[PDB]
Formats: C-alpha cells, structure tokens, sequence
DNA sequence: GAATTCGGAAAAATTTTTCCGAATT
DNA sequence: GAATTCGGAAAAATTTTTCCGAATT
C-alpha cells in the first residue's frame, strides 16, 4: 500500500550515524532503538538528535520479548566493536572470545527481529566491520550471517583510507562506489581557514592520536603559520563526513572525540548503503 | 510442550549430533535399531565449514544434540566456540513454522565453559542449565526435553579446579514417549 | 557627508569579541588591528573571522611610527588583564606592578592615535575592567582616561552576573540597560536538550572550574538524566553570547575554552555599547 | 620631545617651570635661571599629584620646563618606582604647549637607579628615548630621559645598586640644565 | 552582615606519548 | 616486500581539583 516510516534496531550504535544518515537522506524514522554503553557516545545521539533515538543500553540485556514489544523492526544495523579482532591489537582476543564475541549478538538478535516466512514484508539489514581481521574470522562471521561481505574503502569518497566489510542484504550493496558533489575528497576539502594539507589522503584513522601523523615516520599533516600540526577535531568531523562540532559535546577534548570519531562509520560511505531504501519507507 | 504419541504412531527418531557421537548410546536405550548401517543419526565433528543446506539435506531431524569436549581434553578451540556452532545448525536444523512436529534439540557442557560463558550459553539456549552430579564428576545440560538435586557451585569450582554418558542418558527417556522403543 | 567603514585599533583583543560585535551589528570593518598574545586567542579570532583581524603581537611593542602607519582609527577598545587586579587573587600586584600596567599601556596608545585639535573627524574608544578592583586602582585609571567609569552588569541581558567598569566616549553608555528580544536571560534559555537549569542567573563566570559550581558550597549547575553536572563548553558560549562552537578551535578542551570565555567581554553588553555607532560608519 | 631653534639674548624670558617629586627651586637659582623676588617664583612644586585634573595644569599658568625624578636610592618607598614615570607622564602631556602655538618647550625626567630594568623600557617607550647613564666619580649615579640638547657597564651600577641601599645628588643633575641658557634669561 | 570574585601554587587526577606489534593486503 | 591498521599497558605530560584568600558591594 503506502509508505510507512521505517523502524529501526541499532546495535553498538556509537554516535549515531544511521539516523544521521537516515535523517540526511530524508527518510522519515518512525522508531530508532539504539543499544550503546558508551556514556558519551550517548550524549552525543541523544543532544544531536533531540531524544529521537530510544537507548536501550547493553547489548546482552535485550531479550526475545524485547524484540517483540519494541518492534517490528524494519532494519537492523549495527558495527560490533574491532578492538579484539583488528590486527593493530596484539593482544586481539579473537572472534569468541573477549568483545569479539559481541558479534554473536547481532547475529543473535538479527535472528528474532527476522520476519517469519508467511511474511513477505520488506526487512533490510547490514553488520559492518574491519577488514584488518584474520580470515577465520571472517570466515565464520560469514557462516553466522549466511553470505559474504562487500568491501567499500572510504577512499573513495572521503578524505580518508578506511577499508570496511559490510554483510548484508540491502539494495545494489554490490554496485559501484562513485563520489558525489559535496562530498570533501581531500584532505585541503576539510580543513578550517588558514590551514594548508600536505596530503590529499590520510591514514586509516583510529581511536588513538598516532594514526593522524602519516606515514612509517609519523609527519604531521598540516602546516598552519609555518609550523606543523596535527588535525582539529572539526577537520576529523569533515574527513568522517559528519557535521562539524557534531562530537563538541559532553565537555569533550581532543581524545574524548577522536576516539568516538576513530571508531565510528564513514558517512558518506553508509548514506551510499542506505540510500537505496528511500523507495521502500516514507520520505519528507 | 508437544502432545504425547500412541505407540503405533511413533517412528525412529532421525538425530543430528555435533561434537560428540551419542550412537551407540542411544541405541543403548532402544532409539537407534542396529542393522541400519546407514542410521538415522548423522555425525559431525567440524562444522565450520557447513551450510544450511547441507543441514536440509541430512534431514529430517527430531532431535538436535551438542556437547563440549570432555574436562582435560586441552581444546584446539575455544570453550564457547562448540556453543555459538551448535546454536548456528540448530536453526538451520529447525522445523518450518508452516509444519509443527515433535523437534527437541540438547546441548550439555563438560564443566568446560566458565561463568561469562555460562550467560552467553542460557541467553542464546534460552533457559537456564541443570546440573547433574556423580558422587566425582558433573555435566551442565540444556535441553527443551521435559525432564524429571541441589549442589553448590564451590564443590565443582574446586572439581573443575582439580582437573561421562551416564548423566546424560536418563534425560533422554522421556522421548520414548515420542519415538519408536527397539531393543 | 556619507560614512565609509570604521577603522578599529583594539588591545588585549582575546577572543575578538569586539570584531564580532561590530560584524553582528552590521557595521563594515575595514580595518580591524588586534594586539594579542595568546596563542589560542589569536586561533580564534583568525579562524571565526577568516583573517580579516591583522594581528600585530605584544601590545608594548606597538610604536609611534605603527599608529601612524597601521591607522588613522576611528575606534581604540581594550579591556587590559584583571588577574593583578581582581579581588580573586590575594596575590595580586596592583596597578603598576605584574600585569596590572598593562593598562598604561592602553593609556599610551589611546593617545598616540587621538586625533589633534583641528581634526573634528570622529574618534570613539572604551576601556574596560573589573569592578573587584582597589579604590585606589579604580582612582588611577579613571586620572589616566580622565573620565569616570559607568557600571553596566550583564545579568540585565544574560544568564550570568558579571559586572564590569566601562570607561569611554562613545554615544549613550550612561543610559539605561534594556534586554533584546533573542537575549537568553535565563540559565534554561542556554542549556543542550535534556538538560535542567538549578537556578535562573549563575555567578561570575572565571577561568576556573570552581566558578561553574555555585555559592558557597559549591553547587552543580544542571541536571542530566537524573544526575548532576556542570556546564558544557557551548553551554559557556551561550551564557556569554557568542556563537555556539565560536570556540570550538585548536583541539582545545574544556579547560582552555573555559579560560577564554571566562576573561572575555559579555557580548550583549558589548552590543549595547557599541550600537550607537551604526549611524558614524558603513552599514551593510 | 622637539628641536627648537636659538632665541636671541634680548627676547629671552624667565623660564616658568614645573617641577613635581622633588623640588629643583633652591637648586635652579644657583645656575641664574630663578630671581628671589618672585611672588609666584616661576616654578610650582607639587608633591602628591593623584588628584591633580588637567585644568589644574593649565590653571597653573604656562609652562616650558617640567622636572621629576626618583626619590633618593635610600628612601623607603611609599610609592612604586613606576608610580613616578606613569604620573609624571600623564601631566607632562597636560603641560605641553598645543600644536597650534610652537613654543620652545622641554621637559626632564631622571632616575636614581630606583627603577629595575623592566621599569627602565616602560620609561624609555613612554619617554620615546633610551635614557643616558651620568656618573659620579669618588660612587653614584642617575640616568637622564629629556628632550634638552645636552661609560660605565651595567654591572658596576648593578653592584654598586645593591650596596647603596645601605640624598638626592643634585651635582648630577644640574649641568645637564645649562644648555636652556640658550632659550631663557640668565639671572646673574 | 557574609556573599562575591575576567586567580594561582600544589597536589591528585586524567591524560596524551614513547615503543609496541603482526596478520592481512 | 615494505607499508598498513574502528589498540593498549606503562610512562611522561598535562591537566583538572583541593584549600586559599580579601577588598569591595
Ligand atoms: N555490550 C555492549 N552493548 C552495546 N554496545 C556496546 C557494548 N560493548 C561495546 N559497545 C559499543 O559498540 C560500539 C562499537 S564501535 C561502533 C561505532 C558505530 N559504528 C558508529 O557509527 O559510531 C562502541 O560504541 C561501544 O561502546
Ligand atoms: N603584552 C600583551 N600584549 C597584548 N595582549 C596581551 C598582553 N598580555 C596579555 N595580553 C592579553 O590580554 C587579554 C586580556 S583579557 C581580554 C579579553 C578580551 N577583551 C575578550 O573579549 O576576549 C588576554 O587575551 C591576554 O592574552
């Protein structure tokens, strides 16, 4: 019949990015339930969106009933935490064990927020992660969710590296990546007045302050008044694709935001993802 | 809860079992019959590789069954591993809402998951586990089985710290009240 | 007989308050020379104001020959340290000792780029400092400028007290203090979504965190979700009347931006003082 | 701070001058510059200057010398050493004849080393000049900011500062004066 | 009256850097 | 085959809290 809102389960929802980029879109959300423990991660959904997202809290406490009463769900989404499986951690804890095991919960929960087979109604999902992982495990996060990854490095419309799996079953997730206008492709793009990029792309970006000076011998990436200097937290907001000063709350610092921004999804790279569901839900 | 069979309607139960084989045990209490070389079990020992329809294919299944390898056995694979699995086929393994028949599925652990696994396995099996004891060993077991005593966790805290089919049989025999009885 | 932009000298310029309120008021600046030493500041007054500001460094290095150069000006403003003048300190040094001398410096300046007799053209300047301020400093200053201050507190047309001394010979500064309409009066008209205000009008707001935290024993402004909590650095901003995110520059954290607008001018105070002189200068 | 020329020797005048901190009354006779007629004297001597307003300057009548200097080095100070430039600035610029009447015109401004070396370039950026170091030989000194057309290395005054401590020369003084009697009536 | 305040030197917390590190690309 | 990376335990900075404190409203 007509187009409905869409209803959304998020799981290890960070900072919010899929209604951000629902929103962005110009879809209209009928319900977002995000699961976060992360107190600023939360602040900064909830100021960002004006109480929009309902927070549910730790991922392990959401149970079948859960599902039911709060659903139907239309989409479920969620990036489980890659500090146990990245293979910048030596001390990674692998796929069972340690936050890698947190996996398990999305495939858990995609499970029993997945219609049953009378019903032929629309349902969409995807579950990001690194690729930086060891095949093992990306083998069996493939025999859980039951098809392979697409991989989409942020390269292509950002000014960062940042190579990403993404299971799923959306729309064209296999279809090319190209940019569009306003998306800021290189660094210069992103950086604030008086600032000059001595290069065009960055390094994968983390969570820790190393991974924004370049390179085998750590450079600085750009030159304001003669001297070096590292990024500004607004310059990793443009790079990442989100609204400058989207992460200034909280009371935040330079670390407090890198590390929500270090963690979180290339916009631009899942409004690409998304994007094709504005023909299945309500637009405004 | 599934209603109970007349005798005359009751058929070989066709088991898949993960891990571990329990086929000449179960045939010890008269669900396998001994002459079907190709029996109406199905053994598997590394599921890493399996898809749904290599499980569609093996079945039709009624029941389901899983276990950690036995306590001093140092694993190759992580003590949660031999859970997430048997949780992954068991749904493959599932009948279609569509067809309701008498489907039962175990798992039961060896000691060999500690407590943060412990709240993984009765979050994901749905339920609590039920503690079984030998007086000395014990095993844990999940099970939507009906089934028909108390021990605290610190006598096998201090077993497990130290260093079994037959705790897990009894379990298996109220399903003779949906299967054919051999033997 | 038709008005051309207005030339502004501005000492000790901090955040470039005086900038921004001349740009809020529609005035076109044409030259705008601030002398500031922070490094901080001057990232912000560059950055918010897309160089337009022409820095010139320590105000005691400014010469004759500089105000003759860089001017003529139409507009001289300071507001010199009050860290050896204030109250605050009991290790303060006074006027003439420490950092309170900087005022002369003021002094000197305002003199070298007054016009002469003969020269009828417009000249405007204000000084402003703390009223916490020894008599006899409060005597000095007002021997030096040869005029007497007028009081104007900006709890009349803020959230926060914060009372300050305002010498000058711009039009109308005795005249009466009559809140605008967008002017956050109340500390609830400031605060982020889901937070609650404790009190209406909060305490002098400094460059320490013990000023958030109110009286005498040291309440906690706001409530979030149930538990207490002190202001956020947007929520500082708005108290203050700047733009939210004016401060949001340089990877500072809560500490740096707090010491920044906590010896910064009231902007709505500012406005009010600097309005009469739309009708001298280019509007836009 | 001005070049003026030479003013012939009949339409010189007695010079009228203002001399604030300490008085240079009994000393500026002895080089002809005052007579001891004088109702008014031709010099006023002010102590305390914190609350003197501009028209007080101007009330005073016209002036073209004003003095200050330091208190003596062995004085307890009630003031602050730069206590004495920022004032003594701020009326010197109250006395100064305005641009539309050029007059020969000169002002002083000397130290008895009562001022450390911050103090010494906020007295040389606001006096426009670097002071000039007269010495006194058998030990004592003063430096000297004025716009009147009138070697030793720091550390023998900074040595000899710290030992002092333990009044006013006006020998130092006086002769850097002489050169206004170019400009003024010399009184035998 | 006692409440207030464009701060600061120590002291106790949080914080941001040295090396770290290896499988996957 | 040399470079790359949704990280972390120690270690060295940096920072954010205790008392501090008094003349002026
Ligand atoms: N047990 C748990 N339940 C819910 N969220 C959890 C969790 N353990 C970790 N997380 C959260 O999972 C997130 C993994 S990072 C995911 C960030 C997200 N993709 C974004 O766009 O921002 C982190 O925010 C972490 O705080
Ligand atoms: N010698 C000097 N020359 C120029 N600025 C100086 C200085 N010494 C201190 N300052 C600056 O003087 C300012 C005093 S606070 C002034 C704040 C300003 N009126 C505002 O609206 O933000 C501070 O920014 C301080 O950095």
């Amino acid at each position: 019949m007509r187009r409905r809102p869409i209803r959304v389960l998020s799981l290890f929802d960070g900072i919010a990015t899929g209604y951000l980029v629902l929103k962005e879109l110009g879809i209209k959300v009928g319900k977002y339930v995000a699961s976060e423990v992360c107190e600023e991660s939360i602040a900064v959904g909830t100021v960002k969106h004006e109480g929009n997202i309902k927070y549910v809290n730790d991922v392990r406490n959401i149970t079948k009933k859960n599902i039911e009463e709060w659903g139907p769900f239309d989409l479920v989404i969620g990036g489980s935490p890659c500090n146990d499986l990245s293979n910048v951690n030596p001390a990674r804890k692998g796929l069972y064990e340690g936050t890698g095991r947190l996996f398990f919960e999305f495939y858990h929960l995609l499970n029993y927020s997945r219609p049953k087979e009378g019903d032929d109604r629309p349902f969409f999902w995807m579950f990001e992660n690194v690729v930086a992982m060891k095949v093992g495990d990306k083998r069996d996060i493939s025999r859980f969710l039951e098809c392979n990854p697409v991989m989409i490095d942020a390269i292509k419309v950002s000014a960062a590296h940042r190579a990403r799996y993404f299971w799923g079953n959306l729309p064209g997730m296999n279809r090319p990546v190209i940019a569009s206008k306003n998306d800021k492709l290189e660094l210069q793009d992103c950086l604030e007045y008086n600032r000059i990029a001595k290069l065009k792309k960055v390094q994968t970006i983390t969570t820790k302050s190393n991974s924004i000076k370049q390179g085998k011998n750590q450079l600085f990436p750009v030159v304001m008044n003669g001297k070096e200097d590292v990024l500004w937290c607004t310059e990793l907001e443009r790079i990442f694709g989100f609204p400058v000063h989207y992460t200034d709350v909280s009371n935040m610092g330079r670390g407090a935001r890198q590390k929500l921004l270090g963690r979180s999804w290339s916009v631009p790279v899942i409004r690409h993802l998304f994007a094709p569901l504005k023909d299945y839900f309500a637009c405004e | 809860m599934f209603e109970t069979v007349p005798v005359w309607r009751r058929q070989p139960v066709r088991v898949l079992s993960l891990f571990e084989d329990i086929k000449k045990e179960l045939t010890s209490l008269g669900f396998l019959e001994s002459g079907s070389d190709p029996g109406q079990l199905k053994h598997v020992v590394d599921v890493t590789d399996t898809v749904r329809k290599d499980v569609e294919e093996w079945g039709p299944f009624d029941l389901v069954y899983g276990a950690t390898p036995p306590l001093g056995h140092t694993c190759d694979r992580p003590p949660s591993w031999y859970l997430f699995q048997f949780h992954r086929l068991l749904q493959y393994a599932r009948p279609k809402p569509g067809s309701p028949r008498p489907f039962f599925w175990m798992f039961v652990d060896n000691l060999v998951l500690n407590k943060e696994d412990l709240d993984v396995a009765s979050r994901f099996l749905e339920m609590e586990p039920v503690t079984i004891p030998d007086v000395q060993n014990a095993v844990r077991v999940w099970s939507n089985i009906p089934a028909i005593a108390l021990v605290s966790e610190e006598e096998l805290s201090l077993l497990a710290q130290n260093k079994p089919t037959k705790l897990v049989k009894n379990c298996f025999l109220p399903l003779r009240e949906y299967f054919k009885y051999f033997s």
